[PDB]
Order: structure tokens, then sequence, then C-alpha cells
């Protein structure tokens, strides 16, 4: 309060960065949250009219992760437009051949269809590992939980872990194992 | 715990072996998994109680060693793929007989493999609104689970 | 271990974490201590402008002092005649404010009102749709109107 | 950190009747005041859970106390 | 929302009904004179 | 075995509604949309189909 | 610490209820930054002005044809070309010579 | 509705400001960057706080650290002279 | 042929527990019914439309009071499915002359004497 117009006025409608990291998430929650802040629904002032969006940058979308047997089971198809041109491809075959293509598809398909929709992928910045150009690191405002939670390995359990945690039977001593 | 040894000349010797945790918080039970008090409350993510049945090559342990009654065998057996197919037993990789190497590609990160990924068809021609084919998610031998969400979980996707 | 022991597991808990709500007897005196730092700050008038959210006619509109208020029907007041709106429903100020249950009591809080206009509306069209729609078939609908500015609102120490 | 029905509801359940149209109202011009809400709807929420968990008779919350008209 | 808790506590399940925020005068004259009854 | 059968699981049945209750006090007026015989073989028949587990 | 929504961004709030039971008390000061969470302003080396011209630096063939300046200014702000071509004779005279203005 | 510096122009407001911390014997304000966004693209947006004895007087948002820093002037200045947005409203109320 | 039929007598033959769950004795009877329609006429045969006519339940959720008489209960059972009934209960005794311009009728299916607008207190 007590700012002036101009400031004011600046100071609302200004864009956000955000940081959003895909290790072993699922696509599809990856796109939830990026849908919501692409279209600016995170914010009170929100209308249709007044272009409220800000950029979302996602790391480690070679390494999502897809439940059940989907890798194998969830196809892509495209047209050139000449006969013969239709081309059927699996999830991982995508996956091997452009390692962005998944979650970039997930988005685009969770966004209102109109004129704006590609107006907001202009806005979304994707990269395959964990390294990010500078001049986009000096942006960043904030970053995001992870939608899931990873389970852990064996061998990150501390030796404490798996004392604390009871034995339920024990091997006969004649046991070849 | 029994270990044959080649000196020709072969002997077996048998060792020690760790012993349960005294003190069952549910005696009376059959089963060791009912005896603890834990019948609808695991999952493929529990490494700790699963890795207790599991030999040190990844394969399973027999039920009269392990004592388990018929339908707590099956569940272990179905987690114990899962576990393997997500990754969550490093250490417990099959053995490689004398030049074999592993394939060395990478690695697609996955959870709830019902099927061995192998051997599964592209769905190709998907489905209309309510005449969809759907791709299955768990396994249909933990249906009865505890569950803390409102409706049943969705198993096809 | 005692009886009733389930080793942790992913599904053992459930996946909300449950919370211990603080004691009835403390939190009694820490409520009557907050409502005497506030009744002070209203006794020494330490506020600027004040807001209320007020019930009239048949909608509940935010308001403050020099506002303009449209209300559609007559109301039957002279105009430049001063009114009393009578169901309020929040007061705030910039530190504090207050909520009734669900309006507030007569004495905390007075908000007074002014009549400025009386006009009518601009014409409506309403055609309605029917085979053979023509455009004579059609009817102009303009209603009364009137105008309020808020003039002050007003809180006592009577908390 | 709440959804939306469940801050409505709460706040019906502490005799609360703002509408949504002076809702939206607060919340983009009075930040402090829309916090102070927010705080409301989420202790009414906890405190119906705790009778929930909690059977027999207990003392009712706080909060969850409703005032009569005759 | 809230409709049955509403009737629950006795009272009507639209906030609109019988009460005191819908059947109480809305308005009085600043000298204190009380309005004409509204029409509904 | 299967008589005997059939008589346990009317008997334990825990769903309160059955289509017998409902057809014959026209609850709804559910009698709009069914036939005469619906009475009779109280949802057990289906043109010439036999339903092993409807109760 | 009776609120259930940290103090520590926005706001305190401190929740109580009247006596009588008919009204509730809302205490909510401001929190002010922390001096340890602040940065030094970088004095050594501004007008928007001067940020907008090193951006669409005019490098080769003097002032650019349409096409190519148009995407220069779509990288910079983030949007389709689309955007910036003109348009014709009728929309350009429809448009309001004084719109109305609120406050 | 009516800001103060729309019916006074000041110029160089921080000078102003000194002097009058002067006046009442307080040091002289400490710029610091609260907050920030998008600093490398074209369209920026930052805050900027005075601080004085480590403790915050004002705080403004503006396009450039400049224009930002400037703008904290002017809000610590409304403040010092009591002519704020959320002021006292007028009181035509009196008959008299 | 789709045509008016006529229900089973034991339906309307109460059990023990039932009392129990709506609270009410089989001795002293209620009097009074409340009446409301809560669903519409539409795609129902005409003898249902002439009923609801008679009944003076025109209106959705709006009450109207009818005798608890067998004669009357004849024509109610007829459009059962269409209509809500709570029984009557008058607290504070029937209003009088006096109290003609007070009364209100609660949620709950109570005509209540007096009503003040007040905080019970
Ligand atoms: S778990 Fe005890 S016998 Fe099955």
């Amino acid at each position: 309060s007590s700012f002036s117009r101009a400031p004011q006025q600046w100071a609302t409608f200004a864009r956000m960065w955000y940081l959003l990291d895909g290790k072993m998430q699922p696509p599809g929650k990856l796109a939830v949250i990026a849908s919501n802040k692409l279209q600016g629904l995170n914010k009170p002032v929100y209308h249709q009219l007044s272009d409220c969006g800000d950029h979302v940058v996602i790391i480690n979308t070679r390494h999502i992760a897809f439940s059940g047997n989907k890798w194998e089971q969830k196809v892509y198809s495209s047209h050139t437009g000449y006969p013969g041109g239709f081309r059927q491809v699996t999830a991982a075959q995508l996956h091997r051949k452009d390692p962005v293509a998944i979650v970039k598809l997930a988005i685009y398909g969770m966004l209102p269809k109109n004129l704006h929709r590609r107006t907001m992928m202009q806005r979304l910045h994707l990269f395959p590992d964990e390294d990010i150009p500078e001049d986009i690191l000096k942006n960043l405002v904030e970053e995001l939980p992870q939608p899931r939670r990873v389970p852990k390995r064996l061998d990150e359990y501390t030796q404490e872990e798996i004392e604390a945690f009871p034995r339920v039977w024990t091997p006969p001593d004649d046991f070849r194992m | 715990l029994r270990e044959v040894v080649k000196i020709t000349v072969i002997e077996g010797r048998i060792t020690e072996t760790p012993k349960a945790t005294p003190d069952p918080p549910n005696p009376s039970g059959q089963c060791p998994i009912c005896r603890w008090n834990l019948k609808h409350k695991y999952t493929y993510e529990d490494v700790l109680l699963l890795s207790q049945f599991i030999r040190p090559y990844g394969g399973m342990l027999p039920r009269r060693v392990t004592g388990l009654c018929r339908e707590e065998h099956r569940k272990i057996e179905e987690c114990v793929k899962m576990a393997h197919r997500a990754g969550l037993l490093p250490n417990h990789r099959p053995q490689l007989p004398e030049g074999c190497l592993p394939k060395d590609k990478p690695k697609l990160n996955r959870y709830l493999t019902r099927w061995a990924p192998k051997s599964v068809k592209p769905i190709y021609k998907k489905g209309h609104r309510w005449n969809k084919v759907g791709m299955a998610v768990g396994s249909p031998l933990l249906k009865d689970n505890v569950c803390y969400s409102r409706r049943p979980l969705k198993m096809m996707h | 271990y005692p009886q009733g022991y389930v080793p942790k597991t992913s599904l053992s808990s459930p996946p909300w974490q449950e919370v211990v709500l603080p004691d009835p007897v403390e939190e009694t005196r820490h409520h009557a201590e907050v409502v005497k730092r506030v009744n002070e700050l209203i006794a020494t008038g330490q506020y600027g402008r004040l807001f209320a959210v007020v019930h009239f006619a048949s909608h509940q509109w935010k308001v403050t002092a020099e506002d303009l208020i449209l209300i559609e029907n007559e109301l039957d007041i002279k105009c430049g005649e001063r009114i009393r709106l009578e169901k309020v429903l929040l007061v705030g100020a910039d530190n504090f404010t207050l909520l009734g249950k669900p309006l507030l009591r007569k004495e905390l809080v007075r908000v007074e009102a002014t009549v400025i206009e009386k006009t009518e509306s601009w014409p409506k069209i309403n055609m309605k749709f029917r085979k053979r729609k023509n455009f004579r078939k059609k009817k102009i609908i303009v209603n009364p109107q009137t105008i309020l500015r808020i003039n002050t609102i007003e809180i006592a120490p009577r908390l | 950190g709440l959804k939306y029905p469940a801050f409505i509801v709460n706040l019906i359940k502490c005799q609360v009747e703002l509408n949504r149209k002076v809702l939206v109202d607060l919340a983009i011009y009075e930040p402090k005041t829309f916090k102070s809400l927010a705080a409301l709807a989420k202790r009414r929420q906890q405190e119906g859970f705790a009778a929930a968990l909690g059977d027999g008779k207990e003392p009712e919350g706080i909060f969850s106390r409703v005032v009569q008209y005759h | 929302a809230g409709g049955q808790w509403r009737l629950q506590q006795g009272l009507a399940a639209n906030p609109s009904g019988y009460g005191p925020l819908t059947e109480l005068p809305d308005w009085s004259f600043a000298d204190g004179r009380p309005a004409p009854p509204m029409k509904g | 075995r299967m008589h005997q059968n059939q008589r346990e699981r009317e008997l334990n049945n825990q769903n309160p509604w059955t289509f017998e209750h409902i057809a014959t006090a026209n609850m709804f007026g559910i009698r709009k949309f069914l036939s005469p015989y619906d009475l009779t073989q109280k949802g057990r028949y289906w043109g010439k189909f036999y339903m092993p587990k409807r109760v | 610490t009776y609120s259930s929504l940290p103090d520590d961004y926005n706001c305190q709030v401190d929740l109580a209820l009247t006596a009588d039971g008919r009204t509730i008390v809302c205490y909510h000061p401001s929190v002010d930054i922390p001096y340890e969470h602040t940065k030094p302003i970088p004095q050594p080396d501004e007008t928007h002005e001067q940020i907008l011209k090193a951006k669409l630096e005019v490098r080769k063939s003097k002032q650019l044809e349409q096409g190519p300046m148009i995407e220069q200014l779509s990288k910079v702000f983030y949007t389709t070309k689309h955007r910036w071509y003109p348009h014709g004779q009728y929309h350009n005279r429809r448009k309001k010579l004084n719109p109305p203005r609120d406050r | 509705g009516k800001e103060l510096f729309e019916m006074w122009t000041v110029v160089n407001p921080m000078g102003l400001l000194v002097e009058e911390l002067k006046k009442r014997n307080i040091s002289a304000p400490e710029s610091r960057l609260t907050r920030q966004s998008g600093s490398t693209t074209a369209l920026p947006l930052y805050f900027v706080g005075l601080y004085c004895d480590r403790k915050l007087i004002a705080e403004g948002p503006g396009e450039t650290v400049l224009v930002a820093e400037e703008e904290a002037a002017r809000v610590a200045l409304r403040k010092l002279y009591g002519f704020t947005e959320n002021r006292r409203p007028w009181d035509y109320s009196k008959p008299k | 042929k789709f045509t008016k039929s006529r229900i089973p007598d034991k339906v309307f033959q109460p059990k023990p527990e039932d009392h129990e769950k709506y609270g009410g004795d089989p001795q002293n009877p209620h009097k009074l019914h409340i009446v409301t329609r809560i669903r519409s006429t539409k795609r129902r045969p005409y003898w249902e439309k002439d009923t609801i006519k008679m009944l003076g339940l025109q209106k959705a959720h709006s009450p109207q009071i009818h005798k608890n008489i067998p004669s009357v209960n004849a024509k109610l059972k007829v459009v059962k499915h269409l209509i809500r009934i709570q029984p009557l209960k008058l607290p504070q005794g029937l209003p009088t002359e006096e109290t003609m311009s007070s009364t209100c009728l609660k949620s709950t299916g109570e005509l209540v004497v007096q009503w003040h607008l007040k905080p019970v207190e």
C-alpha cells in the first residue's frame, strides 16, 4: 500500500519463474502443476482476458517414470499428410529419439483449446538433465514440491533402520541357501 | 546355514543363523505375517519385509522353509517381482556365468508393473468414450488391502 | 512389544498427520488477553480507514466511507436524506477485524448513508425465442433505481 | 494450503454467512483479513476431526459451539 | 453447501429463509424513526 | 446343495433393499417401467435367461 | 502458538472468542522482512529503455525487414509472431476514441 | 483519491528524505534488495527496502533497481508525513 | 397394459423396530400431517396429476396441512413417491387468537407460537 499508481499495477501483474524436478515422477502429475501456473489459475486476479501466465522450468525430463506397463502399451500417432504417412510409435521408442517429447505432449493436452494455448507454450522450458543455462538460473524465484514420494532402495537404508524393523522368521541352520 | 566347500574332496559345514526377534505381538498366529499383524498393510515398497524371504540371487524361498500359508506366499511372490522391476533390490541381480555382461541399455523407470515388460503388445487401436481399452496398473492379488481413499483404487488406467 | 503393535510399513499409518489441539483451560485465558488488547486499541483510537460488509436489499456489499452504491428498486426515501444500515457482518481495520455470528451487535458498529439520486435504468430488450420471431414481438424493460453514498463507519469499545 | 470445499464448508459451521462475491474482494484487497479467515476454517476442520475420532461424551470445541435464536 | 448441517441444528436449509438475517429490518432513519415495513 | 445354497444366500443377505419389496410396493412408481411377470419372477428371469446369483 | 497457520510469511493470526460468545476477534499484525534475509544492491554496473535497446540490437542489414524483425521481437517477449502484424482499415476505424476510465 | 506527490512535485526524493531523517537524529538508510524476479529478461520486477539500524522502514516495487529504490523513498516519506493511503478519512460529520 | 395398482396391506403394518427408529408411539397418534411435493408430475399417469391438484400440492417445497383420517390417507398412498410426510408438533400448545399473528413453523415440524428473532441466551 501507499505505492504510486504505475508501480502498483506493475507489481500485481508481474510474471514469476518456477522450477520443477522431474526425476522419478509420473509425467501426468507434473503436467497438472505446470498447466495450473501456465494459465495463471494460481492468482486471485485471474481472468481469461488478462494474460496472467507465468514461466515454468522443468529439469530431468529424461528421468520421468511410468506406472504399470505404459512404456510398452502407450502409442503415439501422427500423420505426414501424404498417402502412407501414418506412423504409430510406442512411448519407449519416442523417449529414445526425443528426451522431452513425453512431458511436453502431456502439458499440451491439458491446456485450453484456443489460440492462447500456443502463447503459453512459449513460457515452458524443458531440459533433459540437471544442467540449466546461466541466464535462466538467475531468473528463478521458487521451487515446487514433487507430486509423488519416491520410495527408498535397500542400499539407502541406514544400519539403524534395518535393526529397528523386526524379524519375522528364522531359517533353520540346516538350510543350504 | 550350511555351505558346501570343495577342497577332489568336498565337505559341508553348518554355521549359526540369527534368530527371530522374541515376543511376537500376536502369538497363536499360524503364519508369520499374522503373528505380527501385517496381513493387509504391506506393499511392493516395503523392501525390509520382502528382502527377508529372498535368496542372494533374487529367487523366492520354498514355502516349507518359510512356513507361510498359501495366500501370503502368493502375495509376497508377486510383490517381489514388482520390487525387482522397480529397481528396488540393486544387490540381488542375476549371476553372470562366465563372460556375460549387463546389456548396458538405458533403464526406464517403472513402478506397479504387473506383467513382464518383454511380452506386452502395444495398444494400436484404443477405444472410444466408454469402449476404451484399459491399461492395467497394479496386481489383482492385493485388492483387499486397507484403503485410505474414499473410493477403491483404480486398477485400469 | 505391546499388544496391537504393527511394524512400520507403507500402509501401516494413515497418510494424514494427526494434530493435538491446545488444552481448553489455557486457551480461554489467552482468549481473554487477546480481547483486552484489541479493546484498548479501539479505546485509544489507533486505526485509520474502516471497511465493513453490510447486507442490504438482498445483496452483500463491501463498503468504505465515500463509496457509491446502486440499488435496483425504489426506496421511499427523499433525496438528501440520511439512513442507518443495520445488518453488518464484518468490520475491519489494518490490524484487527471483528466477525459476527452471523451479525454484529448494534452497540459495536454504526454505518450511515445518504440518498443521492433516484433514477431509472436504460431500456433492456427482451425477445422470447419463438418460431416466427419477427422484429416487433419485442418488449422494453426499464426499472427504477436509487444511489446511496456511504458516509461514516464508527466503532465503540464494548467488546 | 486449503482446498475449496474444506474452506467454504467449515466457515458455514462457524455461523459465517459471507457470500462468494464478497470473499473474492477480501482476498484481492484485504490479504491479512483473508488469512485470518483461512486459519479459522482450518481450526474448525481440525475440531471436527478430533470429535469424529474420539467417541463418547467429550467437551465440544471452543469454535464448535452454535449460538441459538428464538 | 452446508444444507444438511443447517437442518441438523434446526435451522432452514437455505440461509435466505426464516431467521434474523432475512426477517429483521434492513435500515432505519438516522433520527431513530422506524422505516415502513418491507413488502416481502 | 444348489437349493440349499440358494436358501442360505437369501437369509444372510446384507442388502436392505431387494427387488421383491420395491416392485410390490411400487416405490418410485417403478412399476411404470416393468412387466406384469416381474412381480412373479421377482427379477430372477429375463427373457429366456436364468440369473444364478440374483437373490 | 495457538494459530494453526505458520506466522512467518504474511501476518500473525490470533483468534479469540468474546465472553458472551457472539463475536470473533482477530488480531493480525504485519511481519517485516529480516535484515539477514536481504541482499545488497549491485551498485557497480539503468533505464528500462536502455535494457530494451541492448535486447533489440540492430546488427545486420541495418533496419531489418518485417519478418526477421518480428522473429527477434517474439524471442525477447516470449510470444508468437502473429501478435505483431498490423490490421486493415476496417478494424482501425472501429476503435473507440475515448474509452471510459474508472479511477 | 489523490496521492500526495500528484499534487506536490518533488525531484530527488532521496535527498529530501536524508535531511528529514537528520532532523529527528536518525541514521541514513541502507538500501537492500528484498525480492527479485526475472532479472535478466526484458520485464523484471524489483523490490527494494530501506533499512535503518537493521530495521525496515519502507519497501518499494519497480522495473529497475534505480526506479524501485526511488519508489521506496516516496513510501517512506508518506509514512513520515502521515499522508498514507489507509490514513483516517477526512471528517465532514461536524455540523459546526 | 399399464394400469392402476393396489398395494398389499402388509406394507402399512409397522414393526416394533420402526417405532424406535422414527420415534412414534403406536398410541396417541398424531392428528395433522405436513406434506410437501418434492418431485414432478410430468411423465406420470393422469390419475396422479389430478390427486396432486386435489391435495393443494401444486408448488414444490411449500408445506400443506391435512387431516390424519382414513379418507385422506387413501389419497396420499396414491402419490406416496412424490411427497414427504412429517407429523405436526405443538410444543407450546395450539395458537390462540392472541398468538395467531406470531406463529412460525420450523423445519423440524414444530409450530412455535412466539417468534422474537433474538438469541436464546
Ligand atoms: S497369515 Fe496366518 S495362516 Fe494365513
